[PDB]
């Protein structure tokens, strides 16, 4: 109850923070998916500008 | 009381600036109606 | 509150008939039920062994988890909704990607 | 014995909740779309019917296992039983 | 061993300040001493 | 109930004698809601949006600049505003750029009242973006 | 010594149940300053008071069982 | 003299069985998928993170955002290990005061050594609040430093003391039902008090906001 | 001898809750005058009523934690 | 007699939280009304209540630490 | 019996720090309601809370130092 | 036995300074929302602040002189 002596649990808590940093590290953010559509637009526009400079 | 108070301003001088910013955030279509009101035409004549 | 005490008492007249119609479903199992009476003994023998204690708060932490099964039939839409919302973005993206590539050629 | 307990959870996941995607598992993913929840259903009475996309019988079996596993440790302390059986 | 290189880029980033359990070890190890001492004097 | 809501620009008129049960106005010294029998006051406005809730299913999202709200003794209000535009006439893209340029001149203001003029300008563009 | 010990643990517990009277002074009292700004009366305004009135009394009738828990 | 309550005298036991199984067990409640579309039970776990990762991100807005990918692991562990224990005969590791003194101090002292490796002067020159008046310099810097070292004790003891306080009213209001072989009308009202109190004891999720957040404020203020 | 000291140390421990019997009386009386000004209750104004309630009952009930330990 | 006076010794010092037990009700009843008037909570107007809560719940468990150090 | 009064005397003497509990719950909540109406915090608004915090704190730790000096 | 009654009442008197700790909080709290509207600070705001501070002290300090009178 008023328990005692403490040599227990606290060494078994930091092994747990090797688990939770393994699972939650492999998550996906919805926002990152909206960023890859932006750089694809500017690249072909500059490639068309490279084709416009191939005209001009 | 605010920062425009206690520094020597008037509420018209407040209302001129905050309404001018709305006429700058408008598009190209509704810019003529910001040119329409645009009430800077009255001249100032004081005898001294 | 005069109207609210009858509102549970009208539910008391409602739950006694809904328990009666549920008692009619067991009357349809007067002959054909061979499932529960195989396993109703182990919960009658172990309850004759040890299982009584200060754990009437065992049911109330299992009773509240029944009320959330009600809203879980709406959690299928939110869960379902998340999948559909997720699905629309890729569809928009492929179409968007496709038009740009073809017209640049 | 490590490949023995690891092949217990990978059997009690991919059957009764929830059999994921990543093709080489694509039709294995829709195998959970019908689900074995119809197989998991018949234990309670009928009432936990909401298991369609928030699956109760997938989750509520582990938590029913973790209760009766912790009933064993408490049994020594709260004995209380006479020289008989209960009602 | 692969419970390391998944999170090894994370460790030497923040364990420079986060892995200071020595103060926990010293405040733990001293907390061991008073309880063995009170049972010694009973 | 038994209210009167009037909403007029200098050049145009939105509402005349047609009240709908709830008006949300951004006051200079806070904010309020009109409960159609509100205790009457004489307040003046800050830059912020007015969302009049029509009966009519839905709301009406206007955006005033500087005006005057006079709720009076009988249940009737008179909200008059100078630049009362809707949302779709504004562009968000020009409103993002106008903020930090007025913050750049804020340190570069030598006088005490000219700097106070700059503090007026950054407040109006701050309510511009967050309303969008 | 038995009836001596019981009663002065019981009276000194009932002090805490008028410790929640000073809250419903604010709950029932701050309805006044809200009602005068806006008369939307039979809305959630009076009903938010009942969420105040019976939750603050729920700390009032909290300790009163604990006093009778040490009566016996 | 109508309704006589009863009581039962019995020791309330926070024993210590084999813990290193019980700690690992709320890790395997959360799976992680290697797929694009997931399977509608991780997908409402994956959404629940992308809410409260957007509230411990917004305040900081620095290059101290690297720290914040850990702080959402800290919320899921004591978010789970406080919610598992509401079951009939389960055991919570955050009941014992031992590990919480190992959750505060390796995290709290990871904050004061964060600015002391980069700023080295103005981190604890935050002890200087304002444009210094004369009569209260010694009355200030003996106060604002005694309310600094309280913070590790202030962070751990607020968690252990109310979590276990939930468990005793679960027993004592619950145990008074069992020993109520007197008049049977009042048995239901004590039972109805329980099933309200178990709803209040899902503020064991609400008490993890008040552990990660006052760790952010104790990080944002120093850095 | 300490049988009474079991009681009054528990009998005095209970009146430390008498703060939070009034402290939630503030936060519910102070919500209706935050609501009658601005009827947007479904927003974060009601969400600050419960977190203010829960953080006050967190300092409410654990004063009764020291009450039972002196008893049991 | 050393044990018995300790039993009432920690009973009087339990109620030191009763100041923080309702002082946390006021400051979380004053951001219900400061967010109602001006919705700008995401700046200083929320971090001035948690900083209000840290420097006021520093004094709730401050006194129960003394009621422990008088007990054991 | 002489040490028996040494323990129960500091039992009620640390109740005087609870007065700096509820008295600090206002002056940190009044910098909420009076900040939104006038954003000038880096001027003497925050500085009159730190004076309001510290000199309200000085009557908190003074009634702590009685409990040390009564015991030793 | 003479030291038994002396050492309790010295702690029993210094709970009287807790109420001064409450009333001193509003005086630096209402001046926050008093000055926030009206920046005329160097005039009789602060002069009414210092008088309000040193008058609540004299209902807290006056018990403290009586508190040391019990010991001697």
């Amino acid at each position: 109850d008023t328990s005692t002596w403490f040599i227990t649990i606290t060494s078994m808590i930091m092994t747990l923070f090797i688990l939770f940093q393994l699972k939650i590290s492999n998550y996906s953010y919805p926002a990152s998916p909206e960023s890859i559509e932006l750089k694809t637009q500017k690249h072909s526009t500059p490639w068309e500008m490279k084709w416009t400079k191939i005209y001009l | 009381v605010a920062y425009w108070r206690q520094a020597g301003l008037s509420y018209i001088r407040y209302s001129q600036i905050c309404a001018k910013a709305v006429r700058d955030a408008l598009k190209a279509e509704f810019k003529a109606n910001a040119e329409k009101t645009s009430g800077s035409n009255v001249k100032i004549v004081k005898v001294k | 509150p005069p109207l609210p005490e009858h509102g549970g008492k009208v539910r008391l007249g409602l739950i006694p008939e809904e328990f009666f119609q549920f008692l009619y479903p067991k009357t349809g199992v007067t002959g054909p039920y061979v499932l529960g009476t195989g396993l109703i003994l182990y919960l009658l023998s172990k309850e004759i062994y040890v299982i009584t204690a200060e754990t009437f708060s065992a049911i109330s932490t299992i009773g509240v988890l029944v009320y959330i099964v009600k809203k879980y039939g709406a959690s299928i839409g939110a869960f379902a909704d998340k999948l559909n919302e997720q699905k629309i973005a890729q569809l928009e993206e492929v179409k968007q990607a496709s038009i740009k590539q073809i017209q640049d050629a | 014995a490590s490949v023995v307990p690891l092949k217990d959870r990978r059997l009690l996941e991919v059957k009764l909740g929830e059999l994921p995607s990543w093709i080489l598992m694509r039709d294995f993913t829709p195998s959970g779309i019908a689900g074995a929840f119809q197989r998991g259903y018949y234990r309670y009475y009928n009432k936990y019917v909401n298991v369609k996309k928030g699956s109760v019988a997938g989750l509520s079996m582990v938590l029913a296992a973790y209760v009766v596993f912790n009933y064993c440790r408490s049994y020594k302390e709260l004995k209380h039983e006479r020289l008989r059986k209960y009602h | 061993q692969f419970q390391f290189t998944g999170i090894k880029k994370y460790f030497n980033s923040y364990t420079l300040t986060g892995r200071m359990n020595c103060v926990l070890a010293t405040y733990g190890g001293i907390a061991l001493l008073v309880l063995y001492f009170k049972l010694r004097s009973k | 109930g038994q209210m009167s809501f009037t909403f007029a620009s200098p050049t145009q008129v939105f509402f005349n004698g047609a009240n709908v049960r709830q008006v949300d106005v951004p006051t200079q010294t806070g904010a309020f809601g009109i409960l159609a029998s509100h205790v009457p006051t004489l307040q003046v406005l800050r830059p912020g949006l007015v969302v009049v809730h029509a009966e009519d299913g839905t709301t009406s999202k206007y955006f005033v600049s500087s005006g005057s709200v006079t709720v009076n003794a009988d249940s009737s209000v008179q909200l008059l505003a100078e630049e009362a535009v809707t949302l779709d006439m504004l562009d968000p893209g020009v409103a993002k750029a106008n903020l930090e340029k007025a913050q750049s001149e804020l340190l570069g203001a030598a006088d005490e009242a000219s700097r106070a003029e700059i503090q007026i300008r950054i407040e109006a563009n701050e309510a511009l973006v967050k309303a969008l | 010594i038995d009836t001596a010990a019981k009663f002065i643990g019981a009276g000194a517990a009932t002090v805490g149940v008028a410790g929640s009277g000073a809250g419903i002074g604010t709950v029932f009292g701050s309805m006044i300053i809200g009602y005068a700004r806006n008369p939307s009366l039979k809305q959630q305004l009076f009903s938010y008071a009942i969420l105040g009135f019976a939750l603050s009394e729920a700390m009032g009738l909290f300790c009163l069982m604990v006093a009778f828990l040490i009566l016996f | 003299n109508e309704n006589l309550f009863a009581s039962f005298i019995a020791p309330t036991m926070m024993g210590l069985p084999i813990v290193t199984l019980i700690i690992m067990f709320p890790s395997l409640l959360f799976p992680t998928p290697k797929r694009l579309i997931n399977n509608r039970t991780i997908s409402i776990q994956q959404w629940l993170i992308q809410l409260t990762s957007k509230q411990m991100m917004a305040i900081h807005n620095q290059k101290g955002q690297t720290w914040s990918l850990m702080l959402m692991s800290l919320i899921m562990f004591i978010g789970s290990t406080n919610i598992l224990g509401l079951l009939p005969h389960s055991f919570t590791p955050t009941t014992q005061l031992s590990m919480n003194l190992g959750m505060a101090i390796p995290l709290w002292s990871a904050t004061v050594f964060t600015g002391f490796r980069y700023k080295t002067k103005t981190s604890l020159a935050h002890f200087l609040p304002q444009g210094t008046p004369a009569l209260l310099i010694p009355m200030l810097v003996i106060i604002e430093t005694i309310s600094l070292f309280i913070q590790p004790v202030a962070l751990a003891v607020r968690l252990t003391a109310n979590i276990t306080a939930g468990h005793l009213l679960i027993h004592l209001i619950g145990g008074a039902t069992l020993a109520l072989l007197n008049i049977n009308t009042m048995t239901a009202f004590i039972t109805f008090t329980i099933l309200i109190l178990l709803t209040i004891l899902e503020f064991a999720v609400a008490l993890i906001q008040a552990y990660v957040f006052t760790l952010l404020v104790s990080l944002y203020l120093h850095d």
